[PDB]
């Protein structure tokens, strides 16, 4: 739960408080 | 200098700032533009979360720079 | 070398780099193929937002990698 997340769209290695990407927006929960 | 604030709902706040500001400098700037208290406030630049007593330039965050602003409950 | 460059709307293009350039060489390239300004290109390889001033070996980017465009503007 508090691991950080790979966007699936543009792969950036996200902070776990973020749902969606820093980058490119993306949800991460889509 | 200028940097930017991004929220979940695309919202954008541009802000005045000096590299020596502290973030708890920048989270009592986001309350006066957005109205938001400075404790629900929690700020993300490059994957990590940033902490009051630190600087912008400890986590080099320069001139143009976007941070990302998420809300606690 | 061939590289490929994929934006966010799953278009690959391919790219003739070296294995030695800098991320700034790169920008450069993308910029006389698809006429996109460097300011306005971020790249993101296996997870990291990539630098200016490194060399493609130096983040293990070899011929074949993709690389990820995002317009950030
Ligand atoms: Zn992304």
């Amino acid at each position: 739960e508090g691991a950080q997340w790979n966007c699936t769209a543009c792969t950036f290695l996200n902070h776990p408080a973020l749902i969606r990407c820093e980058q490119c927006e993306m949800p991460r929960h889509f | 200098m200028q940097i930017f604030v991004k929220t979940l709902t695309g919202k954008t706040i541009t802000l005045e700032v000096e590299p020596s500001d502290t973030i708890e400098n920048v989270k009592a700037k986001i309350q006066d533009k957005e109205g938001i208290p400075p404790d629900q406030q929690r700020l993300i630049f490059a994957g990590k979360q940033l902490e009051d007593g630190r600087t912008l330039s400890d986590y080099n965050i320069q001139k143009e720079s976007t941070l990302h602003l998420v809300l606690r409950l």
